[PDB]
């Protein structure tokens, strides 16, 4: 038998175990709230032709008055946020932010550190394993939409087993041509273009007839608890920014194309319920990072 | 912000001066309720509008 | 005044112990309240702003 | 922060008498001590800034469960403001004061096998500043007097020339020596120079500046005790006294 | 001859025929407006230290003052909104909420029931049919971006016909290698990497040379009239939540990966214009469902 | 040997050289600000049951009061915004808007017009060249996610060269099966699923074993300086709207699936840093076009 698995699900590196208490969670929420004020003040400065709104918001964020000839980087708050982000990603990243600094910054604004008020939908498709017989070939590409190409060269029809895990809520399967899919020890239905599946139902068997290849497109949706301030567009932009600046360049870590891939990969690993809590705080931190750098750019 | 507080305080005084000028907009029955604690009619209305 | 004691009796009592004594008697004002910071700006005019 | 503000031998030993061991121990996981890491310093460089983490940083680290880790956590608290992660020590030991652990046999902790050279090397004495080395030497002398190892302490000072010059002069059993001592042991304080809200490159320097800036805020905070204006409101037991003597001294 | 078609275009199920009157359209418009204020009142409440902005927003929405030790479901508005979404999806789903209840909830806010003032752009690619000769293999994968992989094992070049329907406004064709495409009974131009086509122009013929396979990637844009409050980001999130919450589970229905696939499939059915009108009202209801459920997770 | 290149990177057409000065930049920023207020005022009018907020917004944008028997077109500002969009796309566009008209429209509000206050991340993946030896077939499909399918027919393993250009900041490579990749004159590492690459670090060599095809999925991120009001969601909607309205229908031009592909393709052209500044102003104008046309459909 041959086994094929999704690339992004393979070997999730351990996430950090620091800065996950209530005090640190308050600091991340405070940074996100203050970063949003920073980006709005810069818009107001443009519309009013006056630097007062921006200097006003930068002082709260950086605890310092902007001075000419000195580069505006965000002050001590930017230093803490950038280094805390690195620790969340990997356990090999050092913890270098003192507790006195976290407590001081968390007191700047009043806000809750709650990270389970709301929910969000993530579209990464988990294909844990695809088991195929000897005379068949199976290829899996894509994360948001997974295309599984299957070719049968044997004499008769073959059965391919699909395992979508236990975490995803719904999986929608669309085929290039009508195909038959059923659960284990269940009679096969008539050929259909689309299938709506529950991953908890069990392994799924697909009949692959001899002839032209059959391509199955998979889309998945999962629910993860997130704070109300979560914004998927802002989190994804921050993830690419953190990658470009090199904050995620740590030894023995795995790289993902999107935050959707990163959070799903950690969810499907062992002790994934504990990992996903740390990833949520990282997403809020990346949202603050994205808004901070867009307000204060460097060429 | 100081600008918002200063703007609100000045606008509040301007409205109160205009409503009580000439024939007052609000009746004497309301003023009796607002002045029951000893405050002036203008002061009582300004707090309630706030 | 409210719990019928003297300063010498309550000289070594801590804040939490003092809070419990007053709360049991029925006095709720045993807490300090943080002030709200109001952001202020001076328009530049001739000089740079503050 | 409070431990770093003490500037005289009398204040330092007085603080250690009233401070339990649980303040030295930290309950945060931290990271492994000796590692070559890359940190982000965006105020200065675009690339990541190499550095090596250490036990005398201001951030908690993971510590060995042996007695060596406990003493090394006490010294790091005194010189850096934070300790290390050594859990499940026990209620009996944690409730004792730091001075009792360093000076008294009744605690139940045995520390006569400790090697001052190995402890100093693990604490990176080379990276310590003058005040930090003086504070660590105070801890060594108290341990030597507890174990009857006064001769060994003197020989260790003879091997290390820079340590002998700055070695504080006090007999760990006599209070008259502590009052006379005039060594300045403050790490944080009111700065005479210009102190700005700017980052530092290394982990140690950046973490130290956080305590320095925090102390300024603490100095003007309502938690700070102003002896000049509120001396009568202080309790008599903890009020400052000219004839202040540590127990047994 | 072989025929290949897009999977999401096959067999669109009938949509509901209820809750499409003026009073019902007002209810959906009211629900979206009051649910939006619920999500905004949560942010304003967190910025300050008072729950007053949320209490006012919840009281208007749920007709009941919020209380601790209660789930905060959303009141009768949440129940009514959930049932109308079920009715819209299929004609088999029952219509539960009475018209009197709909009218009472529509009077909570004064908003217009017009659902066709503005427009929106939908990017599903409607490849209705691809007709190929005997010795050619054609495979179609994808909905947002449709990749057609064709291989010719014959002796000579083969002509392949592409039919994109009549609803899409523009279709952009990108090839792995430059290829020749022209309309029916028209000369072929020089090989080009990209083509911009109007599907109403007619069926198109692609020359498939003998050798390595040629892959064509298709992207489309269709404009559909929607209310001005329409937001594609919110509608798609509500569609996934609707399917996850199991209110689209009805006998004899078709399931889709996104709301965009759902609306394009109905547009290409028999009564396309009438079907799309109901789906647009479903889109606004889903938008209200997403905002309400994110503020009040049960 | 064979060469494979991305479809959207081929032959970027020259862009316009007009309305790129400080005065014209302010006009585009003014249009975006006033178009946003049109959308907000329409929402306020619907909620408040009064047309007074919309009348003020339309009067500021169109210099005339709305009328029931006259079509709402946006006035002279709408015509100027439409014409500058045509000019930005191609050098062959007329560019007939007077300077006096542009200057008077930039005085309606005060904005800096700076197009370098912020940055945006573009996701298009630029594969400039994939060089493959004999007996190997390589196909490139997609722009936002590039899938490279390689078959080795020959006797032994083949080396394939990948060129990602010198503009993209980072590139992530993911494979269907573990594969080996290394830079020129570097030892090959153990096979693994994911590689993170810096495009400036020379060409990359991929070892292709004989047997089943290997598929590589590529994602890239590039940062381009944009004004603070830039919104990728609104720019994308405007780009699709402009194509359907015929604003980009000029002779001797190239068409793209998205504004992401348009800006990256112009960046990679010879002396492409000249064009990137004009493309950003075009994106901002499309952001104003989307909001204005959604509020005032024609």
């Amino acid at each position: 038998a041959n086994r094929a698995t999704s690339a992004f699900l393979d070997n999730p590196h351990p996430v950090g175990v620091n800065y996950v208490d209530e005090g640190s969670r308050q600091f991340v929420a405070v940074a996100e709230l203050l970063a949003s004020k920073l980006i709005d003040s810069s818009r107001e400065s443009d519309e009013s032709n006056s630097d007062v709104p921006f200097v006003q918001a930068y002082s709260k964020f950086a605890d310092d008055n902007p001075r000419h000839l000195r580069v505006k980087t965000g002050g001590k708050m930017a230093n803490a946020l950038t280094n805390v982000i690195r620790s969340y990603y990997s356990i090999n990243a050092p913890a270098i932010v003192p507790q006195v600094e976290i407590d001081r910054l968390a007191s700047k604004a009043t806000v809750s550190g709650d990270m389970y008020n709301s929910y969000a939908i993530f579209n990464s498709v988990p294909i844990v394993e695809v088991l195929s017989p000897a005379r068949t070939t199976v290829s899996i590409v894509g994360s948001d939409r997974a295309d599984v190409t299957m070719l049968n060269t044997g004499a008769g029809a073959a059965n391919i087993t699909f395992n979508f895990g236990q975490i995803a809520e719904t999986v929608i399967l669309k085929g290039s041509v009508p195909f038959q899919l059923a659960r284990l020890n269940q009679p096969m239905p008539a050929a259909r273009f689309t299938y709506k599946l529950r991953p908890l139902d069990g392994p799924f068997i697909v009949v692959l007839p001899v002839g032209n290849p059959l391509v199955i497109s998979a889309t998945a949706a999962t629910r993860i608890q997130v704070p109300l301030a979560f914004n998927k567009a802002l989190v994804e932009s921050g993830f690419q920014t953190a990658m470009n600046d090199g904050l995620f360049d740590i030894q023995n870590v795995n790289y993902y194309s999107s935050f959707d891939e990163f959070i799903i990969s950690q969810y499907h690993a062992q002790d994934g319920i504990n990992r996903v809590s740390t990833c949520v705080i990282l997403g809020l931190a990346l949202q603050a990072y994205d808004q901070m750098r867009r307000a204060l750019p460097v060429r | 912000t100081s600008g918002s507080i200063i703007n609100h305080a000045n606008n509040l005084n301007k409205v109160i001066n205009h409503v009580f000028a000439d024939k007052p907009l609000i009746s004497e029955t309301m003023l009796k309720i607002l002045t029951i604690d000893g405050t002036t009619g203008k002061d009582g209305y300004r707090n309630w509008l706030d | 005044f409210l719990t019928n004691t003297t300063y010498d009796i309550v000289n070594n009592d801590t804040i939490d112990v003092l809070k419990m004594k007053l709360r049991n008697q029925g006095w709720p004002f045993v807490e300090r309240y943080n002030a709200v910071e109001i952001d202020m700006s001076v328009e530049p005019l001739r000089s740079p702003g503050q | 922060m409070d431990v770093l503000s003490k500037g005289s031998l009398k204040e330092l030993l007085a603080h250690l008498e009233k401070t339990p061991l649980e303040e030295a121990i930290s309950y945060r996981i931290g990271t492994v001590p000796y590692q070559n890491v890359l940190i982000s310093r965006n105020e200065y460089y675009n690339q990541l800034y190499p550095d090596t983490t250490s036990l005398i940083d201001g951030v908690s680290r993971e510590g060995q469960r042996n007695v060596n880790g406990l003493i090394m956590s006490i010294i790091s608290y005194v010189v850096s403001g934070s300790g290390h992660y050594i859990p499940n020590i026990g209620f009996m030991l944690l409730r004792r004061s730091i001075l009792d652990i360093l000076t008294k046999h009744d605690t139940g902790l045995v520390t006569n096998n400790l090697n001052y050279g190995i402890i100093a090397r693990n604490l990176t004495v080379s990276k310590m500043n003058c005040e930090q080395r003086k504070r660590m030497l105070i801890c060594f002398k108290l341990l030597a007097y507890k174990d009857g190892n006064q001769n060994d302490y003197e020989i260790y000072l003879n091997q290390n020339i820079p340590l002998k010059q700055i070695a504080p002069n006090f007999i760990p059993g006599d209070m008259r020596t502590v009052i006379h001592n005039q060594d300045q042991l403050a790490i944080v304080g009111i700065p005479a120079y210009r102190l700005t809200q700017s980052t530092e490159l290394s982990i140690r320097d950046d973490n130290a500046k956080s305590y320095k800036l925090g102390y300024v805020d603490w100095y003007n905070s309502n938690s700070f005790l102003r002896e000049r204006s509120e001396f009568n409101l202080i309790r008599l037991k903890d009020r400052d006294t000219k004839y202040g003597k540590l127990n047994g001294w």
